[PDB]
């Protein structure tokens, strides 16, 4: 990883539904939604919110590299977002309800001169995960077995 | 740079704010001192520190006033080879041959 | 010409410090500067002499031949000794002040005079009897003779001393405690109470401890390194002896004008403080004095001390002449006592000669022929003492008349004993002296069976000869470490220099039933194997082809002509045919060997007469660990046939080997189509008896065992079940693929084989655990992450399915390096704790020997084990602990003698 | 400040209840004072832990006393973590699970080595303005600072701390052994060791 300012995803996540730490109880409220360390604010529900900013990043509005991981105990709820500058990531290709995304059509695309890794990951195709977003992941190995 | 700012001397007349920086192109000079451009293979092979000047504009304030900022140099700079800031940088196979 | 009968320490006195002192230093000042290195002082005011200048203390005395001499510093204030600061503190807390006793009553005078003779001999109890005198000493404030003259308490932690004084009714203020005036109070001891403590009179006096001078290392001790030509390192000793002179000179300027009183107080603990660190710098509670750029001071505590000092480091232990170190390369064609020599190395190495009357006519060809021509001398020598180099120019007015009585100095030659070593040097047999004889190449050669002693290997490591020089003690390493007196080892008895690879599995291609050899393949071979029989490899056995011997009687040529032995090796797989071949060996003592014998095996050996009849020869009858046919041979054929015995067979084994193919391609491995699907049975219901028992855990019918816990319980029983699964896998493969391919011949007989690594390779390679634990770190419940978590099945945690050559998938190799890490670290771990231990044991038992009447004795004459040994027979030479062997001597009698 | 959870909340009224008959509101303050260095200091027992605790106590929140109300919540939130695991409420964190073991390279090591050479510069050159001002008085006054400063700076001093720190491996942080020179047999092994 390389690196951003912190300040932009502060603002960017205080519109979309983080109640701060004015308001919180917390316990037990499904809550606690950290950042780089730091605990910032609350969300309600814990599956609208880690799909709402994955959704968001494979479509290219927010930058490239912020990546959220969910913590499922019994009776604990952690949302997890990522944003120093000194972690180790691994790319992926995300595959969806039983299809491999982005077949041959743009595999001729990246066999010719036309497109390259800089496009595949603005189009929402390749991923990169951390240590600690891969937790929630389950992979293949081959095309074979999906 | 921007931590210091403003700090001393002793006299509470005089203080020093500090500017912007850039780094320029990497050049030595030796005795009898004349500036031109080094390339790496040069600088490896007489003993030499592949290096870029550090030059940093200061600002004298007199009771608050600012009015002219003087650019100094403060030293050397190591610097990597193939990067953004070096010679090498996006330049063709026949040169790199040259 | 004496020697050094004992040595007794003590204390030096202050008066004796001057009298051996010839010069007291005054000025703080090493060079200033770059020039001139003479001063009044430090340097050479005649006190030592390290330039090439002729001046010293009226003497001569030139660097060479000139020791170095000592200087003393009039210190101005007293000044506690570091070493003593514990024990002076045993002796202020247990005195009656202001005259002189010991605070005991008149019973314990004479009890404690009289407890001295008794115990007057061992170490470790009159030393716990100086303790009990300091408790007693401790809790009594009233004196016999001072009526209880308000004894302050004293105080230590960790050099600076207190008392805790009472002025008008109870205050507990900390008078700090002078050395001034601790001096003057230890003078009024006097010199009847050092008996009572562990003291004395002449040689160490208690008030000698404070220093009042100190005195001065000697320039020999002091070196002055030059930088880079003309500049001059300080030595770490130098650099600090200045900086007590100034700290000195100020002081005494301090007292003789300055009068406020309080900085003298404050000066006083520097003076203390800095000559502190100069006998010990890592004390505790004390800054290191560095250099200053950065370095820690090596002061004479680690000048004495730290792992590489000067006990251990150069000392006991130090850096030799005549050596040399290269790689070695192997090659059976010398004898088991030889070694190669680079011709190289063989004229940069020398042995002195003495030339007497009957080496006249060698050395006088050795001076001639210059120090170029192999056969030459380096340096000859008179008998004055003036060596003598003859590189130059000529020789021949050097080979003139010799006059006997000169020592020449030639290269090595076939013949001059040499030694050799391995480094690391762990037990008692890796140095061992060899015969040089020398071969143009770069490598030290090797003979192939003396190979586990030194434990070695070919791939390229390092060996190291030296050659011992004077007469007596070179006739000590020939007699006492040749090769041939450690054919047996003291740990176990057994033999260790031996045979190995291919002396092993050759030896089975000659014995086995069905090796027939032709006429030129056997007359060839008896040339090849050292032996030197004529016209008898008779008679022709079987002519049914052509006129070809047997196997076994080119075997029976090497043995001497009354063996008898019989006994069972590692090819047994039939007992009973054995059984009946042993039935009639036992009733009727020795029978016909045409008749009855033709009923043989291939797994009893039995010699007669030297006349192998039947057997097949393996690792039983050599090898790094037991063969019983070479240890019968070196108890009842003396040892120097041994060693011809061990030359011969070599020979002979690897031409059998050569000539006839030992080669193992690729299909060695390969099982048929219907053995592969009895394995693949086995692995499908073994998974399924895994899955079925996860399913008695998580649905509450535990079946618990007594000790562990049941998420313990689950793993121990699974284990169990993978196991057996592979054990049984591994049969099947080993009952399919026949004794007839070079897999399986390496395997039963053993030659760097298992018969496990053989059925790992078409088989299974069963679980895969790290030291004990089934493989658990990972994520949060799942290992690597392509399995669904909260899982517990045998191929989901660590258990591979795949050979090594039917492919491993990623999730098996990659749980096949978890398991690989584990074998790699803990080589390097181990190796380092065994070395600490070793030296513990040496360091405490080298002491002992057995003297003349059977006793194992100690240094002070205290016998630790009558009779050596639980008596008496050396471990090099029993039996498998036991003693004379009467079983195995019976029979061989009888037979001799019977047998005729 | 520690939590709100009730089930928390009644284990440590008994930690609170068992020691708070000792010791008053801001009297520990001065007790911490008395514990660093005994005999009455008075000068050196307030202080003292008033530097200590500005400077040692969780410094990345910040440094000065504004702060204090800031570090009680942090260190409050430590002190919940030791407790819900007596109970039971998470699991144990391992230290070699690559979500907590982040990489330093040489982007952010040599800021680092930036910083200390820089911060000697600045304090160099501030004792030769001061040791300039009387030696020659009073010069040309808007041209004072034009001709102060390019006198008073001697540009060596910045760059051989760059240099003898790299040419080394001896950083005035701690670390040692962060320059080892390029193997350079055989391809495979340069680019082995770049990383
Ligand atoms: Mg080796
Ligand atoms: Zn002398
Ligand atoms: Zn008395």
């Amino acid at each position: 990883t390389t690196g951003i300012p912190e300040r932009e995803v502060r603002e960017y996540l205080m519109k979309m539904g983080v109640v701060p730490i004015e308001e919180r109880r917390p316990a037990p409220g499904l809550y606690r939604v950290y950042l780089n360390g730091v605990l910032i604010g609350t969300v309600e529900d814990g599956r609208k919110l880690v799909e709402r900013i994955r959704a968001d990043r494979r479509a290219g509005k927010i930058s490239d590299v912020i990546n959220v991981a969910l913590y499922e105990d019994e009776e604990v709820k952690e949302v997890y977002i990522n944003s120093d500058d000194g972690r180790v990531r691994r790319p992926l290709i995300v595959v969806e309800n039983g299809k491999p995304k982005l077949t041959r059509e743009h595999v001729e695309g990246i066999k010719n001169g036309t497109l390259t890794w800089s496009d595949l990951i603005r189009m929402g195709v390749i991923e990169y995960l951390d240590a600690e977003e891969e937790e929630n992941a389950y992979v293949a190995t081959w095309p074979w077995e999906v | 740079v921007n931590e210091f700012g403003e700090v001393v001397p002793d006299i509470p007349n005089f203080k020093v704010k500090f500017g912007k920086i850039r780094i320029g192109q990497p050049e030595f000079q030796e005795a009898q001192g004349q500036r031109r451009p080094l390339y790496p293979m040069d600088a490896r092979i007489r003993n030499l520190t592949y290096s870029a000047p550090l030059y940093l504009e200061m600002i004298p304030v007199v009771n608050g006033i600012e009015q002219e900022p003087v650019e100094v140099r403060i030293g050397e700079l190591p610097i990597m080879l193939k990067s953004k800031a070096c010679r090498l940088y996006g330049l063709s196979d026949e040169e790199l041959i040259k | 010409k004496k020697v050094i009968g004992s040595i007794e320490f003590g204390i030096l006195s202050p008066q004796e410090i001057r009298k051996m002192s010839a010069a007291e230093i005054t000025v703080p000042d090493t060079y200033d500067d770059d020039g001139y290195p003479i001063e009044g002082g430090l340097m050479d005011k005649r006190l030592g002499v390290i330039d090439p200048g002729l001046r010293c203390e009226t003497c001569g005395a030139r660097a060479g031949e000139c020791p170095g001499h000592f200087g003393h510093i009039e210190l101005a204030r007293p000044v506690i000794h570091v070493g003593f600061a514990k024990t002076i503190h045993r002796v202020l807390e247990s005195t009656c002040r202001e005259c002189g006793r010991i605070k005991l009553t008149d019973e314990e005078i004479e009890e404690y005079m009289q407890k001295f003779e008794v115990m007057g001999d061992r170490k470790g109890a009159v030393d716990k009897l100086i303790k009990e005198i300091h408790k007693k000493a401790k809790e009594r404030m009233v004196c016999p003779h001072c009526g209880a003259p308000q004894f302050p308490i004293k105080f230590e932690r960790p050099t600076i001393y207190w008392e805790l004084r009472k002025d008008e009714e109870g205050n507990e203020y900390k008078h700090r405690m002078m050395p001034s005036e601790v001096r003057d109070r230890l003078e009024k001891i006097p010199d009847k109470d050092l008996p009572l403590l562990g003291l004395h009179p002449e040689k160490s006096r208690p008030e000698w401890m404070v220093l009042t001078v100190l005195p001065v290392p000697p320039v020999t001790m002091r070196p002055s390194i030059t930088l880079e030509s003309g500049i001059r390192a300080e030595d770490d000793l130098t650099h600090k002896l200045v900086d007590i002179i100034r700290i000195n000179n100020r002081l005494k300027s301090n007292i003789e004008a300055g009068a406020p009183q309080l900085i003298i107080e404050d000066l006083w603990d520097l003076l203390q403080y800095h000559v502190t660190t100069y006998i010990n710098n890592e004390t505790s509670g004390v800054p290191p004095a560095k250099h200053k750029s950065g370095r820690p001071l090596k002061t004479l505590a680690q000048r004495l001390k730290g792992k590489e000092g000067r006990f251990r480091g150069n000392l006991s232990g130090k850096r030799v002449n005549f050596s040399a170190r290269t790689v070695i390369s192997p090659d059976p064609m010398i004898s088991i006592n030889e070694v190669g020599v680079p011709l190289a190395v063989a004229m940069e190495l020398t042995v002195p000669e003495k030339v007497t009357e009957f080496n006249y006519e060698k050395l006088k060809q050795r001076v001639l022929n210059g120090p170029e021509k192999y056969p030459g001398a380096n340096y000859v020598i008179d008998p004055e003492g003036r060596r003598i180099r003859l590189m130059e120019s000529n020789r021949e007015l050097i080979a003139e008349k010799l006059d006997i009585g000169w020592t020449v100095e030639r290269h090595l030659e076939d013949g001059d004993v040499v030694l050799f070593n391995r480094q690391p040097s762990l037990h008692r047999m890796s140095i061992m002296a060899h015969r040089v004889r020398v071969m143009p190449y770069r490598t030290f050669r090797l003979n192939l069976p003396v190979c586990p002693p030194y434990n070695a290997d070919f791939d390229g490591d390092e060996m190291n000869l030296h050659v011992p020089q004077t007469e007596e003690a070179q006739a000590e390493a020939k007699i006492l470490m040749e090769v041939q007196n450690h054919i047996i080892s003291p740990r176990y008895g057994g033999p260790l220099i031996a045979g190995i690879q291919d002396h092993i599995s050759g030896g089975y291609l000659l014995t086995r039933e069905g090796a027939y050899f032709t006429r030129y393949e056997v007359e060839q071979m008896l040339m090849f194997a050292g032996m030197d029989v004529n016209e008898l490899p008779e008679p022709d056995k079987y002519e049914n082809g052509e006129p070809l011997w047997s196997g076994k009687t080119i075997f029976s040529l090497l043995l001497p002509d009354d063996l008898t032995i019989w006994y069972r090796n590692k090819l047994c797989d039939e007992p009973e045919r054995c059984e009946a071949l042993e039935k009639l060996i036992e009733e009727k003592l020795i029978p016909d060997p045409e008749e009855v014998r033709k009923l043989a095996y291939d797994g009893f050996v039995y010699i007669q007469n030297g006349k192998l009849l039947s057997g097949a020869v393996d690792k039983k009858a050599y090898g790094r660990e037991d063969g019983k046919l070479l240890d019968i041979i070196v108890r009842e054929y003396g040892v120097e046939r041994a060693r011809q015995f061990l030359d011969q067979v070599t020979k002979l084994t690897i031409w059998v080997i050569t000539h006839k193919g030992f080669t193992t391609a690729i299909d060695d491995e390969d099982l048929p189509q219907e053995a592969i699907d009895r394995i693949h049975e086995i692995i499908r219901e073994a998974e399924e008896k895994v899955q079925r028992l996860i399913e008695a855990y998580k649905r509450g019918e535990l079946e618990p065992l007594p000790g562990k816990t049941l998420e313990e319980t689950l793993e121990s029983k699974i284990m169990a079940v993978l196991a057996e699964a592979r054990d049984n896998a591994g049969k099947v493969a080993e009952r399919y693929l026949g004794m007839n391919n070079h897999a399986v011949i390496m395997a039963k007989t053993g030659a760097r084989g298992k018969i496990l690594n053989i059925t790992q390779m078409a088989a299974m390679l069963g679980q895969q655990s790290i030291r004990g634990k089934r493989l658990y770190r990972g994520y949060r419940g799942r290992v690597l992450t392509h399995f669904k978590p909260g899982d517990l099945g045998a191929r989901a945690r660590g258990f591979v399915t795949n050979s090594y050559k039917s492919g491993l998938t990623p999730q098996e190799y990659f749980f096949h390096a978890m398991g690989g890490r584990e074998g790699l670290v803990d080589t390097a771990v181990r190796t380092a704790q065994s070395g600490y231990m070793q030296r513990r044991l040496i360091n405490a038992l080298q002491d002992l020997k057995v003297d003349y009447d059977g006793t194992v004795r100690d240094p002070t004459g205290i016998i630790v084990q009558f009779k050596y040994g639980e008596d008496g027979v050396d471990p090099m030479k029993s039996w498998q602990g036991k003693t004379v062997d009467v079983d195995r001597v019976i029979v061989r009698t009888l037979l001799k003698m019977r047998g005729g | 400040a520690v939590s709100d959870d009730p089930r928390i909340q009644q284990v440590l009224f008994d930690n609170l209840e068992d020691a708070s008959d000792i010791s008053t509101q801001e009297e520990a303050l001065d007790y911490i004072g008395r514990l660093a260095l005994p005999g009455q200091p008075k000068e050196y027992r307030l202080r003292r832990a008033e530097h200590i605790i500005d400077n040692n106590l969780l410094p990345h929140m910040g440094v000065d006393p504004e702060n204090r109300r800031a570090k009680a919540y942090y260190l409050g939130m430590m002190a919940l973590k030791v407790l819900e695991l007596s109970l039971g409420l998470r699991g144990e964190d391992d230290k070699d699970h690559y979500a907590n073991k982040r990489l330093k390279l040489a982007g952010d090591l040599l800021k680092d080595l930036f910083r200390v050479a820089f911060g000697q510069l600045v304090k160099d050159m501030q004792y030769q303005m001061t040791k300039t001002y009387q030696r020659k008085g009073e010069r040309y006054t808007f041209e004072n600072i034009q001709r102060f400063v390019r006198n008073s700076i001697r540009p060596d001093v910045l760059s051989e701390r760059i240099e003898h720190a790299l040419a080394t491996g001896s950083w005035p942080g701690g670390r040692t052994g962060v320059s080892q020179l390029l193997d350079r047999t055989n391809y495979m092994s340069t680019l082995s060791h770049l990383r």
